[PDB]
This record gives structure tokens, C-alpha cells and sequence, in this order.
């Protein structure tokens, strides 16, 4: 194997490189879980908080980052990479708005962030920002979108999406759950998000630990939920 | 009639996989359950890891 | 040069006149002033010809690049923003009197650009040297939500008045119609001015000119 | 670290299995069985030792019981008070943090 | 244990040992705490004289970045001085470009991006600093943030930076922090710093206290600690 | 333990970091491309990892202009980069000459770019082998490039897993003279020789190049065609 | 041409003519002379057109990016400062009569004025445009401190009416904008 001690980004024998596949668990040192779901004309993010301290605040532990007025996102991995990635995303959305006269679609933003990660990957002597990014947004003539951006620069985007620590199990539940052809009437979406995290982690906890970000084609603005309505949905899914 | 190539050691592992997987349920022979369980256990999903760079 | 633009009930009908004068002598009788931008957006130019040409080819290249990068149909406002940013970046040195028109998902959108970078969205514009006559015909006989043949007759009338006023064209007024689905482009629309037939055969003969030194060079 | 792929074939290791650390309620299990041979009052906060310590080892809870018993030997008491348990939390969970390379799985 | 050389390379388990070594660099530094009240933020730094060679009034780690913002650094001192100058420059850009006082969230985010930019490349090392940031505003209240050597910046009510990081916040959190004005919190910080390490390993230390809030009308300055002398007449009553 | 890095030759052999990139290409997803009499057919093999993924977001078969198709066998994150380079470069040619760029000139310039990344000494090569095609001046073409900067010209070839096996089928099955539909038939045959068992309207992704222009087929006509094409 | 901004207790009220001219020929008969930047902040322009369009677009860029990074609604004085810096930096090439107004949650309705030089001042009312001298003649005659919304609408209606009637460049039709805590209410009047 290596052998080559994988110190820089080169090609090893047979045939892979080891830097990016060490960066793929820099997410796993975060100790954090993210789940995205697209069923219908809405889209739901759910992500917990790990606050052991009562001296620590609760408002500024939010991982849901409102990128633009119609685009939210969530971050995992280490925090500094995530926040720097977030300000680059905001900056490039504003650059779109300056150059092209209209609001950026969520696809081009994921493409641009991935390309930046590839330039940080193609040329050496910079750390390749080991954080993963999930985006959501509403588009005309396409409904909602959910995308994932890799630290490697591999974007894709799809219906039921999960990244973090325990998401082989989450994608196992989302294969075992998105196989039945029912519609997704927005509380089905919220219920499936809450219960999928509640079955992967198996905690069944207060409404004050998870963060819920939704966007809907009734209010295309990105929207962060309050403790009261999170509690309302949580006991509304309690059977 | 299936492709997704499976070698002789892999075939015998599927057969013993399925046979043990039914007898541990205290049965007589597999009723086609554990053959498809042996597929969806044994393939075994091209690894996980990495689905980047293909 | 008298270009015009209008918005009927679905799209945009553009017209042009193709006399490219260089100073005081008619240098051309057929000059394409209606330029390509995209499958849905076109443009007309006025004033300095080569500036409009190079600029419209650059912006059409950039929008082709952007549209193939995106994967859907371009927007007119992006073309407007690129053009006004470029023309303001040249500080009004480049004289390019542009009419911008296209049909997006939102529908038809017409823009006129004055060469410093001041732009306007209008239901009808006229640009060029004899634009005043076409604007007379527009302000006389415009009504909102015209039909197709009505709008074509109106634009033809306007450019015809620009031609019967000074610095129009000998040309057979060019038209172009953009809809939600059907793009058309019509060069020899109406030829009002037939050239008078020659009255004598002032044809030279086989040897009427003294030749000093001949040469023949064969080829393949 | 170095193991055979032919070790890893069905027929010699036909089934294999995984174990989590605790699931934080197996923490409660290992504590409630580690809360065995200890003279006390019956007031020992299991939630405080479960959540406040992070050892993820029955041997770590063994050290917890041992040093809490030593801190009942200290100050001369037959009973191990809950504060001796939190002294064990502090000292044992800090000496616990003198370790690197906390991960092991072959292949 | 590696692979610990560059700040760009990863480990076989996925973390940067340079950043870790810089995080535990600040662990040997002096203990510096901070806490906010409902109308202000109070700083306090356990500062030690070397032996008898100081002047009691040099090299004060309580900086003062903007008119209403100052630092409470701990770690390598000169690196913190450079970072304080960078923060002064950023507040300068904001004041020059927008005509009003910098919000503390945006300042902290710019500083966190600057620290992260020194953690990224291989030419440079990560910072060996960990500092506190306080403010006050009439439309915003009191805000207390916190920046690690890596660049993770979020908010607290109270914090501590130094050796007794745990051993201060064990009894910081038993304060009824909301219902108190900061003039109580002054002697509270005095008693908290005075609790930790009276004479055991070192010989003598000395207290500095910074002070921002509504009582300063939006200003940030050191307390007149000699006025009301609230540590020692209560510190000598805190030994029993 | 040598070579390391990109600046120095071996004792006798070649540039091992280019050899490893070629091996990383050969370890990639399979593909096949066939030059017929009138058109060129490209076909890839696009498996989602889970049942969650969407087949409408990422596209393998990709046009560079309206008449030039292009596929790869490697890594998408580099593929998109050199795609964008080829886009901007082809549009620069069309600015200069007001004429659609010939495919040979594309392959020259893309090869110059890839060669420039193979130049010393801090950047790695692409892990991507292209298959470029187009219908320029009547005669259609087919051009394979590689990470090393080289390029070739094929009648039919393959790249990815079992490119050798697919090539031995291509040598046997294909010939010089067919039409585009028979080319698609033998192309789906040689991809079905080597791909996984579930091959649907979405696991493959096929674009053609008529002389009338490039065309990227839809899952509608792919499902109509691959509804047990043989 | 002739632009006007009047604040009142609840909010502010703007107003302009349309009539973009070049020399003695009217190039455009109807024009959005006032421009949205934020959802609560407008600006109305004069002088050259392209200058003000490019400046307003760049201010829209910087202010939108800044206000997203604050995650708070922006101030009006902030946008006035942005216009001040960009106007003053290129006073050599720009001709801007930018007047910033807009409601704010912290400070209510405010009106700032930036003339062709690059100075910035807060005012209770403002004129602007080449045909503004006349209603600047009587805006210190008819004004009364503490108007209502309807009094401001009638006031600016009479103002822009007389300015449009007298000045040759001014004319066209009256466009209004009302900015308060509740919403932005635009309408097109004539009379
Ligand atoms: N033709 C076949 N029919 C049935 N079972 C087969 C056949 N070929 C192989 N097998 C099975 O696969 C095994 C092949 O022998 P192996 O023990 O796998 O050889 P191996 O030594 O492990 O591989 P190497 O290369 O020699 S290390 C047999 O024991 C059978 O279980």
C-alpha cells in the first residue's frame, strides 16, 4: 500500500489518492448528523445540536445558514471550514446577482462551490476545506431542490439526502422508506425527518436539540422554525 | 439468468449463506427468501466508499 | 439607418433598413443590421457599425457560453446587464446604439441601450438616424396588444416613412418576429423601389484597351 | 492491522458482528452493575456519572468505582458518597485523557 | 504522532495535529475569564509577576480594540498583539466604510476567517492565542464571544481561558447571572480569580479587570479598581 | 520509493505519476464510442450508488458546441474543469474566425492544456480520458485523448473497466460500414457485455452526432430503443 | 428630472416626473426614475442616467451582501454612506443627484441628500433635478411641520404638478412612493 505516506496530493499505485479519502472523515470528527428530504412542493432539513454546557448560548449554535433569501443550507464537519465555505457561497451568490440580474438557481451555486473545492484540490499547498454542504432551494418550473456538495468537489442532488456521522444507517432507512409511492404532504415530510433521525440515533428527545429548516412553494423564503411549532409537530407525530 | 458476475467460491458462499440463514429460522429449505437475501447481503454493495472519481 | 422595436400581444417585431453609408456616398445596399444573440434574443445596432458588430458577437458568445453552462433558455435581463456594464466600462467611447429584444419565460422584453449605458424597457422604441419618422408613425398609430399582421404592417409603415424621409435605405425592409415558439427572419420582405432599366448598351469590346504585359499562370 | 482477505471469506468467518461503545443506556447498565460492591446511601446519581463521564469502558467504570472507594478510604468513611463518585469523575476522567490513537478496526 | 509537520496535511484518522498542538499551547498560559451581566460585560485576568522585575502596569492583556470593544487575550502575547492590530484595522475599515460602530458578530466572523486563513496554508503556523471579545450597545445589549486557535467563534455568557478553564467554569455557572448588574459582577470575578491558585505553584499574581456596559454609556475601559477596592476586602473574607 | 515527483525522469523507465493516473483512468467507469458511416454514437454507464439519487442532475454525455460531443472515463470534478476550458476555448476560436471550430483543433488545444498540467511540478494530472467526436465537414470523426497530453483517432474504442474485453467485442462485432441505429445497437451490446445486470433507461446515457448536429437522446428514446434491443 | 422626498411621522414619501430627455428631443416618455435597492429603501436619481444606473446597481450589490451577512434589516444611513463613498470617489466622472430615503425599524423614516459633489446630509425634505428650483421656491412656503400621509401626498402632488407644468424638461406623469413601517405603496397619478 502506502508506502508513499500520502503527504501531498499525488497519484499512488493502484490507483487512488489518500488525501481526499482521509478528508471524508473530517466530517466524522464533527460528531453531527444531517438529513434532508424532498417529497413534494416543500423541503425539510433536520440537524441536532450538541450543547453540554448551560453557560454556552443556544442561538449561535445554529448550523442552518441562510445563504440568500431563497436558499438555505446546512453544514457538517469542522466549523471553520464550514463557515469559510458559507461566506464564499454568500459572496458568489451576490456575484451572480450583480452579473446576471436575477436570483441564482441553487444548481449553479453547487457547481461553483464544487469547482472552488476542485481548484483547492487540483493545486496543492492548501487544505481542501474538509466540510460537506447540503443545499435546498425553490426553482420555478422545477419545484424544490436538494443538493449535496462534497469536499472533493463532487456535487449531486436528489430526493432523500443525509450526511454526517451515521448516514449509512440513514440512507438504509431512506431506501427502506422512500420505496413506497405515497405523496408527501409536508407533515409527512416533517414526520419522516424527525422519525428517521429518531430511529438512527434512537433518542426521542426534547424539541430544543434539533434545528429544523424548511422551504415551501407557498413562501419561497428560507425559514427557520421556532421551539413552539417544532414541539407542535413533535407531539403531532406522537402516536 | 442473472448477470452481476458471481464466482464459484462466491456461489458456494451464497448457498451456505442462504441455508444457514433459513435453518437459523428453524426451517426446512429456503422458500426463495434467503437467495435474494444472499444477493442483497453478498454483492455486497460496491463498497461504500467512495462514489467519487469512480 | 432607422431601426424600430415594438411589443405585440405575444412577442416582438423588429425592423431595419440596410443602407450602410460611409459619409455621403451610399456604400451598401444590403447590410444585416439584425444580429444574432441567442435562439430567443436578437439585437439591432446603429451608429458605428463595427463597434456594434464586435460587441454583439462578444455578448452573443458570452450568452452562448452561459446558456450551455446552465442548461436552459437564457434571460433577456442578463443580456441587458452585460451590455450596460460593458458600455459603461468603455465610458461612452464606443458608440453603439442598440435595440435589445427577446422572449423569456416571463415573456417578451424589449430594451433600448444608449451608448453610454443608459437603458430603458419600453413597449416601442426607435433608434438610428431617421428614427424620428418611425417614432411619428408609432406615436400616431400604436394601440396596446396588437395582433400579428397589425404589428407587422405598423413596423413596415414606420420604416417605410423613415425611408421616404432622409437616410433610410434603398433596401427591401428587413423584419424579424419573435414569439414563444416560432422564430422568423425575413430579408426580402417588400421591395418598393425597382431599379430603372438601362437605356444603352455601354459594353466594351474584345480589344478596346491597350495591354502592355500579359501573364498566364496555370493551376490545379 | 495485518489480516488475511481469506480470513474474511464466508466459510471461515461466515458471520461477523459489531459492538457499539455504549448507547448511553448501556452506560447506565455498566454503571448499575458497576454500582455493585459499594457501601452508599442509595443516592448515587447515575445520570450524572453516565453523562458527565465519557470513558466508554467497563474498565473505566471499574477505575471509577476503585478511586471513589479510595476517596472513601480518604476522609475516613465506610460509605462512598456521590461526591466521591464525582471526584472519581474528575480525576479518573482527566487521567483517562492522557491517551492518543483511540481507534482500532482492521481492514 | 506522525505526519505532525505541516498544517496542510491530514492524519490517517483525519485531523490536523498542528491545530491540536496550538490548542494545547494556550493551555499553559495564564488563566483569563470573562462573564456578562444584563447590562454589561466584565473581564478579569489572573496575571502573574515574574519575580520582582516587572513594573505593575506593563504588557496588559486587556486590550482595547474599538471604542466599545476590547480583548482579554491569553496565550502567546505577541501573536495576540498582532491579532489585536488586525482587529483594530477591521473596525477601522467598517467605521470608514459605513459610518457607525461595528456589530460584534461581524467583527468576530472576520477575525475568525483571518485565524482560519492562518490555519489553512503550509507556509504559516496556526495562532497560539485564545481571546475574549466584549461589547455593549443600546439596541443590542451585551454580547460575549470566544475564539479558539482553530477559528470556531460563537457566544457565551461566561468563559475562561488558561489552566483552570474547567476549574473556573465549575463555579462560574452557579452565579445567578441575569439578575445581577455588573457592579456585583466585579467582586464576583474578583472572588473567582482569587479562588484559583493562591500560593501553590507560583508566588504571587495580580488582578486586572476590564469593564464595558451601560454604566460606561457604551465605552470600554479598565475599572478604577483602586476605587472601591472590592477584591481584597472581600478576597480576605473569601478564605473562610 | 521514487518518482516523486514530476520533475525528474526514472533510471530507465517512464513518468510513474502519469502511469498511475492512467491506471486510475483504467479503474474508472466504463464507456464505449463508435464511429459509423454517417454519425458517431457515444454511450456511458451511470450507476447511482443508492436508490436515492437522481438521474437529471449530473450529465456524462456533454456537448461542447452544437455539433461536438464529448464523454469521459474518470473523475467528474476534473471533467467539468476541462469541459469549461474547452467551452471557453471553442468560443474564443469562434470569436476569432466566426466559424465553428474543427474537432482536430479542439483536440490540439485540449491536449495542450492537459500537457500543461503534466508539466512541472506541483499540480497533478487529470484522472480523465476523453472521447471526443463531432461531424465536421461531412466526414465525422472520433478522437480519444488521455491524461498524458497525447491523442488518437478511433473507429471504435472503450475506456473504463474491462475496456480490453469490450474492445475484443468491438473488434469482432463492429465494422466500418453501418448506420447510426446499428451503431447504437452494437454500442448497447458492448456496454451490456460489461455493465451491471440492471440496465435501464437511466443507468446508461447516450448522445449521438448526426451531420445535422449533435443530439443528446432522452430517457424516452433510450427506453424505446433499449426495450430489449436484442 | 424633478425628484422630491418628504418624510412624515410614520414614514417617508417620494416622487418624480418621468421624461428622460436628450437635448431638446424626448428619448423616453415614461421612466422609473426612482429605484428600489432594499425592500424598505428607495433612491431617486437625476443628472446623467447611466452613471446613476451603474451606481445604484453597485450599491444594490454591496448593500444586499452586507445585509445578508448581518442577518438584520439594513439601515438607511448605511446606504447613504455607500452612495457618499462611491459618489465622492468618482466625482470627476459622475453626475449623481441621488436622494436616499426609507423607513427603518430602529430610526423610522429618514431622508438623506447627496448632490453632485459628494456631501451627505440628513434633511426633513428634499428637492432634486434641474426643474426643482421652483418648488424649491415654495417648499419653504407650503411646508408645515408634522404632516400626515395624505397631506404629504397632496403636497408632493402639487409640487411635482407645478414643476412639471413650468419646466420644459419636467412633465410626463407623476409617480409616487410611500414608505412606512407597514409597506411600500406606489401609484401613478395625473393632475
Ligand atoms: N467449478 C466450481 N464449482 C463449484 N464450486 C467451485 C468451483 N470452483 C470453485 N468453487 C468453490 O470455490 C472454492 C475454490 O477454492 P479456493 O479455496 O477458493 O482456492 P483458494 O486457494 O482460496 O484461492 P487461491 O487463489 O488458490 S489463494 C472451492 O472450495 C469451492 O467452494
Amino acid at each position: 500500500s502506502a508506502g508513499f505516506d500520502r503527504h501531498i496530493t499525488i497519484f499512488s499505485p493502484e490507483g487512488r489518492l489518500y488525501q481526499v479519502e482521509y478528508a471524508f472523515k473530517a466530517i466524522n470528527q464533527g460528531g453531527l448528523t444531517s438529513v434532508a428530504v424532498r417529497g413534494k412542493d416543500c423541503a425539510v432539513i433536520v440537524t441536532q445540536k450538541k450543547v453540554p454546557d448551560k453557560l454556552l448560548d443556544s442561538s449561535t449554535v445554529t448550523h442552518l445558514f441562510k445563504i440568500t433569501e431563497n436558499i438555505g443550507c446546512v453544514m457538517t464537519g469542522m466549523t471553520a471550514d464550514s463557515r469559510s465555505q458559507v461566506q464564499r457561497a454568500r459572496y458568489e451568490a451576490a456575484n451572480w446577482k450583480y452579473k446576471y440580474g436575477y436570483e441564482i438557481p441553487v444548481d449553479m451555486l453547487c457547481k461553483r462551490i464544487a469547482d472552488i473545492s476542485q481548484v483547492y484540490t487540483q493545486n496543492a499547498e492548501m487544505r481542501p476545506l474538509g466540510c460537506c454542504m447540503i443545499l435546498i432551494g425553490i426553482d420555478e418550473e422545477q419545484g424544490p431542490q436538494v443538493y449535496k456538495c462534497d469536499p472533493a468537489g463532487y456535487y449531486c442532488g436528489f430526493k432523500a439526502t443525509a450526511a454526517g456521522v451515521k448516514q449509512t444507517e440513514s440512507t438504509s432507512f431512506l431506501e427502506k422508506k422512500v420505496k413506497k409511492k405515497f405523496d408527501w404532504t409536508f407533515e409527512q415530510t416533517v414526520e419522516t425527518a424527525i422519525t428517521c433521525l429518531s430511529t438512527v440515533l434512537s433518542i426521542d428527545f426534547k424539541p430544543s436539540e434539533i434545528e429544523v429548516g424548511v422551504v415551501t412553494v407557498e413562501n419561497p423564503k428560507f425559514r427557520i422554525l421556532t421551539e413552539a411549532e417544532i414541539d407542535a409537530h413533535l407531539v403531532a407525530l406522537a402516536e | 439468468a442473472r448477470p452481476d458476475k458471481i464466482s464459484g467460491a462466491d456461489i458456494n458462499s451464497i448457498c451456505q449463506e442462504s441455508g444457514m440463514l433459513a435453518v437459523r429460522e428453524n426451517r426446512y429449505i429456503v422458500l426463495a427468501k434467503d437467495f435474494e437475501k444472499a444477493y442483497k447481503t453478498v454483492i455486497k454493495k460496491d463498497e461504500q466508499e467512495h462514489e467519487f472519481y469512480k | 439607418t432607422t431601426i424600430a422595436g415594438v411589443v405585440y400581444k405575444d412577442g416582438i417585431v423588429l425592423g431595419a433598413d440596410t443602407r450602410a453609408t460611409e459619409g455621403m456616398v451610399v456604400a451598401d445596399k444590403n447590410c444585416s443590421k439584425i444580429h444574432f444573440i441567442s435562439p430567443n434574443i436578437y439585437c439591432c445596432g446603429a451608429g458605428t457599425a463595427a463597434d456594434t458588430d464586435m460587441t454583439t458577437q462578444l455578448i452573443s458568445s458570452n450568452l452562448e457560453l452561459h446558456s450551455l453552462s446552465t442548461g436552459r433558455l437564457p434571460r433577456v435581463v442578463t443580456a441587458n446587464r452585460m451590455l450596460k456594464q460593458m458600455l459603461f466600462r468603455y465610458q461612452g467611447y464606443i458608440g453603439a446604439a442598440l435595440v435589445l429584444g427577446g422572449v423569456d419565460v416571463t415573456g417578451p422584453h424589449l430594451y433600448s441601450i444608449y451608448p453610454h449605458g443608459s437603458t430603458d424597457k419600453l413597449p416601442y422604441v426607435t433608434m438610428g438616424s431617421g428614427s424620428l419618422a418611425a417614432m411619428a408613425v408609432f406615436e400616431d398609430k400604436f394601440r396596446p396588444d396588437m395582433e400579428e399582421e397589425e404589428a407587422k404592417n405598423l413596423v413596415s409603415e414606420a420604416i417605410a416613412a423613415g425611408i421616404f424621409n432622409d437616410l433610410g435605405s434603398g433596401s427591401n425592409i428587413d423584419l424579424c418576429v419573435i414569439s414563444k415558439n416560432k422564430l422568423d427572419f425575413l430579408r426580402p420582405y417588400t421591395v418598393p423601389n425597382k431599379k430603372g432599366t438601362r437605356l444603352g448598351r455601354y459594353r466594351c469590346e474584345k480589344g478596346t484597351t491597350a495591354v502592355l504585359t500579359e501573364k498566364i499562370t496555370p493551376l490545379e | 492491522d495485518t489480516l488475511d482477505p481469506a480470513l474474511l471469506r464466508p466459510g471461515r468467518l461466515d458471520r461477523k458482528i459489531h459492538i457499539d461503545l455504549p448507547n448511553e443506556q448501556a452506560r447506565l447498565d455498566i454503571l448499575k452493575i458497576h454500582a455493585g460492591p459499594i457501601t452508599k446511601h442509595g443516592e448515587i446519581d447515575y445520570e450524572a456519572i453516565v453523562k458527565l463521564s465519557d470513558g466508554f469502558n467497563g474498565a473505566d467504570l471499574r477505575n471509577v468505582c476503585t478511586e471513589a472507594g479510595m476517596f472513601a478510604i480518604r476522609a475516613d468513611h465506610d460509605f462512598v458518597v456521590q461526591e466521591d463518585f464525582m471526584k472519581a469523575v474528575r480525576k479518573v476522567a482527566d487521567s483517562k485523557k492522557l491517551e492518543s490513537k483511540l481507534d482500532y478496526k482492521p481492514v | 504522532t506522525g505526519y505532525d509537520l505541516s498544517a496542510s496535511t491530514f492524519s490517517p484518522d483525519g485531523r490536523v495535529f498542528q491545530v491540536e498542538y496550538a490548542m494545547k499551547a494556550v493551555e499553559n498560559s495564564s488563566t483569563a475569564i470573562g462573564i456578562r451581566c444584563k447590562d454589561g460585560v466584565v473581564f478579569g485576568v489572573e496575571k502573574l509577576v515574574l519575580s520582582k522585575l516587572y513594573e505593575e502596569g506593563s504588557n496588559k492583556r486587556l486590550f482595547n480594540v474599538d471604542r466599545h470593544v476590547g480583548m482579554a487575550v491569553a496565550g502567546l502575547l505577541a501573536d495576540a498583539r498582532s491579532l489585536a492590530d488586525i482587529a483594530r484595522e477591521e473596525a477601522s475599515n467598517f467605521r470608514s466604510n459605513f459610518g457607525y460602530n461595528i456589530p460584534l458578530k461581524h467583527l468576530a466572523d472576520r477575525v475568525a476567517m483571518y485565524v482560519h486563513a492562518y490555519t489553512l496554508y503550509s507556509a504559516v503556523r496556526p495562532f497560539g492565542c485564545s481571546f475574549m471579545l466584549g461589547s455593549y450597545s443600546v439596541n443590542d445589549g451585551a454580547q460575549l464571544y470566544m475564539i479558539d486557535p482553530s477559528g470556531v467563534s460563537y457566544g457565551y455568557w461566561g468563559c475562561a481561558i488558561g489552566k483552570a478553564r474547567q476549574a473556573a467554569k465549575t463555579e462560574i455557572e452557579k452565579l445567578q447571572m441575569k439578575e445581577m448588574t455588573c457592579r456585583d459582577i466585579v467582586k464576583e470575578v474578583a472572588k473567582i480569580i482569587y479562588i484559583v491558585h493562591d500560593e501553590v505553584k507560583d508566588k504571587a499574581f495580580e488582578l486586572e479587570l476590564s469593564w464595558v456596559g451601560e454604566l460606561t454609556n457604551g465605552r470600554h475601559e479598565i475599572v478604577p479598581k483602586d476605587i472601591r477596592e472590592e477584591a481584597e476586602k472581600y478576597a480576605k473574607e473569601s478564605l473562610k | 520509493g521514487y518518482s516523486f515527483s514530476l520533475t525528474t525522469f526514472s533510471p530507465s523507465g517512464k513518468l510513474v505519476q502519469i502511469e498511475y493516473a492512467l491506471a486510475a483512468v483504467a479503474g474508472g467507469a466504463p464507456s464505449v464510442g463508435i464511429k459509423a458511416a454517417n454519425g458517431v454514437v457515444l454511450a456511458t454507464e451511470k450507476k447511482q450508488k443508492s436508490i436515492l439519487y437522481d438521474e437529471r442532475s449530473v450529465h456524462k454525455v456533454e456537448p461542447i458546441t452544437k455539433h461536438i460531443g464529448l464523454v469521459y472515463s474518470g473523475m467528474g470534478p476534473d471533467y467539468r474543469v476541462l469541459v469549461h476550458r474547452a467551452r471557453k476555448l471553442a468560443q474564443q476560436y469562434y470569436l476569432v474566425y466566426q466559424e465553428p471550430i474543427p474537432t482536430a483543433q479542439l483536440v490540439q488545444r485540449v491536449a495542450s492544456v492537459m500537457q500543461e498540467y503534466t508539466q512541472s511540478g506541483g499540480v497533478r494530472p487529470f484522472g480523465v480520458s476523453l472521447l471526443i467526436c463531432g461531424w465536421n465537414e461531412g466526414r465525422p470523426y472520433l478522437f480519444q485523448s488521455d491524461p498524458s497530453g497525447a491523442y488518437f483517432a478511433w473507429k471504435a474504442t472503450a475506456m473504463g473497466k474491462n475496456y480490453v474485453n469490450g474492445k475484443t467485442f468491438l473488434e469482432k462485432r463492429y465494422n466500418e460500414d453501418l448506420e447510426l441505429e446499428d451503431a447504437i445497437h452494437t454500442a448497447i451490446l458492448t456496454l451490456k457485455e460489461s455493465f451491471e445486470g440492471q440496465m435501464t433507461e437511466d443507468n446508461i446515457e447516450v448522445g449521438i452526432c448526426n451531420e445535422a448536429g449533435f443530439r443528446r437522446l432522452t430517457p424516452t428514446e433510450v427506453k424505446d430503443y433499449l426495450a430489449a434491443i436484442a | 428630472t424633478t425628484i422630491m422626498a418628504v418624510q412624515f411621522d410614520g414614514g417617508v414619501v417620494l416622487g418624480a416626473d418621468s421624461r428622460t430627455t436628450t437635448g431638446s428631443y424626448i428619448a423616453n416618455r415614461v421612466t422609473d426614475k426612482l429605484t428600489p435597492i432594499h425592500d424598505r429603501i428607495f433612491c431617486c436619481r437625476s443628472g446623467s442616467a447611466a452613471d446613476t444606473q451603474a451606481v445604484a446597481d453597485a450599491v444594490t450589490y454591496q448593500l444586499g451582501f452586507h445585509s445578508i451577512e448581518l442577518n438584520e434589516p439594513p439601515l438607511v444611513h448605511t446606504a447613504a454612506s455607500l452612495f457618499k463613498e462611491m459618489c465622492y470617489r468618482y466625482r470627476e466622472d459622475l453626475m449623481a443627484g441621488i436622494i436616499i430615503a426609507g423607513w427603518d425599524p430602529q430610526e423610522g423614516g429618514q431622508v438623506y441628500s447627496v448632490p453632485m459633489g459628494g456631501m451627505m446630509v440628513r434633511q426633513s425634505f428634499a428637492i432634486g433635478g434641474s426643474g426643482s428650483s421652483y418648488i424649491y421656491g415654495y417648499v419653504d412656503a407650503t411646508y408645515r411641520e408634522g404632516m400626515t400621509k395624505e397631506e404629504c401626498l397632496q403636497f408632493t402632488a402639487n409640487a411635482l404638478a407645478l414643476a412639471m407644468e413650468r419646466d420644459g424638461s419636467s412633465g410626463g406623469v407623476i409617480r409616487l412612493a410611500a414608505i412606512a413601517e407597514s409597506g411600500v405603496e406606489r401609484q401613478v397619478l395625473l393632475g
